[PDB]
């Protein structure tokens, strides 16, 4: 049948297919489809937020090894 | 900031004057790309108003 | 790119090896930013609202 | 720039913090002049839409 | 005689008579006056580019004299 294989795509479509994938996800753990307020959206972005304050703070420690080296010595 | 902050402590001093420059107008650029995102307006929706 | 350039005619040396992540990431983050295309009052369109 | 360029090289040196914020602000001026020729238009006839 | 004379005139009518001159002057070289592209203009303006660029070098040079003059020696 159509869509088989490897064709082309577009922005569109790539948006589109998320949007099935977070409703179909939520059936399967709430069993309803409603979506007035979509949580699974929040869940997955406070997890980056998280990912991304461990990394600021991996910045931060390297700017101080450049500052005030502990090779100061005599 | 970060950038800038790590050449003072190598004590090259390369800034003021003439080196001072190049990151005193780069640093308009960014805010001038911030503005734009903003774009747009007359929506005036607002706690205060509903 | 001239930032750079400068400290490194200036005999500082502190950007080689793994000192070059910060300019090398800030180029990145400018990418990033002038990239998002058009948003605005008649381009309203936007996954918020599709 | 070749004004400022031709005074170090005379060894006056009276550029640096006090003096250069002349130069510094006199700079916006210009790009403000230029930026204002900017509001020739709101339209696009560009080829990726025709 | 209606326009005798060495009377006042405005900004309108210079460039009135500008466009005059334009198309006769093509009248006399090419014999047609539908002026799809007008010719003349550009390679006037081309003219006026090579005398300015000529004005960049040359007031080049003169900033060139001033950060390292001949009598600098030792």
């Amino acid at each position: 049948g159509s869509g088989y294989g490897l064709g082309l795509s577009t922005r569109t479509q790539v948006t589109g297919y998320q949007f099935l994938a977070r409703r179909t996800a939520m059936a399967l753990t709430r069993w309803r489809v409603r979506m007035e307020i979509e949580p699974g959206r929040r869940q997955t972005l406070a997890v980056v937020a998280s990912v991304s304050a461990a990394l600021v703070i991996c910045l931060g420690a390297l700017l101080w090894s450049f500052i005030s080296p502990s090779g100061q010595l005599n | 900031g970060g950038m800038v902050a790590m050449v003072f402590a190598s004590g090259s001093h390369v800034f003021g004057g003439i080196g001072s420059i190049f990151p005193l107008f780069m640093m308009v650029g960014i805010m001038m790309m911030m503005f734009r995102g903003m774009g747009g307006g007359q929506q005036q929706m607002s706690r205060p108003k509903l």
